[PDB]
């Protein structure tokens, strides 16, 4: 009748951050 | 600004699920406050039961009813809600 | 190292969640791997269906099976365990 | 029979504010 | 006077961060200090955590959350800002 | 030949972030390189988040979790590295 899987998460700092850097010229 | 990691959901119900968030986002701060917020509108739209983890690191092992998990960003938050029975 | 912050399950079933817990923290260092295997084995230890969350900031609110729900620290991790 | 729960970490990562010169130029 | 480098953040944000800073400099004049009054009072109107680096000769590389980086030149000195944690 | 201004992080990371220094130093010249090479590696060996600041003239303000924060001389360039988010 009713089907059920399973399922995993994980966080990652990642997907809401971006890297950066800069040099004065 | 929402990023769907994962989903097994109705893009309908995809789209009410981070529309809930957003509300929820709004109004509370504690994470406990803001996932009692989501379970409970997903319990009377969508039949029980519900459960909504709300963190920022986090792992989860968890079974759920087909067509009822999403896992999703918004913002640096991640929000898991899913349906299991 | 175990803190139970809220119970409403058994003296044994408080206990069996530590002993599996604190194993598979030996085994596992993914979050979400050490919930993976402590599920598995309440599914088998106690029949399904289960649920784990492994983090150290997360805010949760679930419907659990009366005598049925646990929200522990271990180290400074927090686990939760329930079944539904 | 289901009972709710609600759960939060309290887990506390201790901050400082740092503020530091550098005046080789 | 203002000329931005690189930005990932609102222009609503960014007018704000080049007034704040403006401020800074009318008012303080070791780098630190100035870099100070900018993480502080960015911490007050949003959102902890700031950090802020001023100087003419310095390299960097950070991570920052999205929508909240912005590197500019203001006066003779280069001003980055931006939110981790 | 490093001089450490302020720390507070572990005697033994302490060396690693001068033993990373040196390396950064042989392998780039550029500021902005040398700072990428030690917020990657630091992003490594110990968990994220990290960030890194080379240069001769600059002022910062920054927040970091405690243990986690150096501020050293390496030969021409002072090293600000510390971990937030």
């Amino acid at each position: 009748s009713t089907l059920y899987k399973n399922a995993a998460t994980q966080t990652e700092r990642r997907t809401a951050t971006r890297d950066a850097g800069t040099q004065v010229r | 600004k929402a990023v769907i990691k994962n989903a097994d959901m109705s893009e309908e119900m995809q789209q009410d699920a981070v529309d809930c968030a957003t509300q929820a986002l709004e109004k509370y701060n504690i994470e406990k406050d803001i996932a009692a917020y989501i379970k409970k509108e997903f319990d009377k739209k969508y039949n029980p039961t519900w459960h909504c983890i709300v963190g920022r690191n986090f792992g989860s092992y968890v079974t759920h009813e087909t067509r009822h998990f999403i896992y999703f960003y918004l913002g640096q938050v991640a929000i898991l809600l899913f349906k299991s029975g």
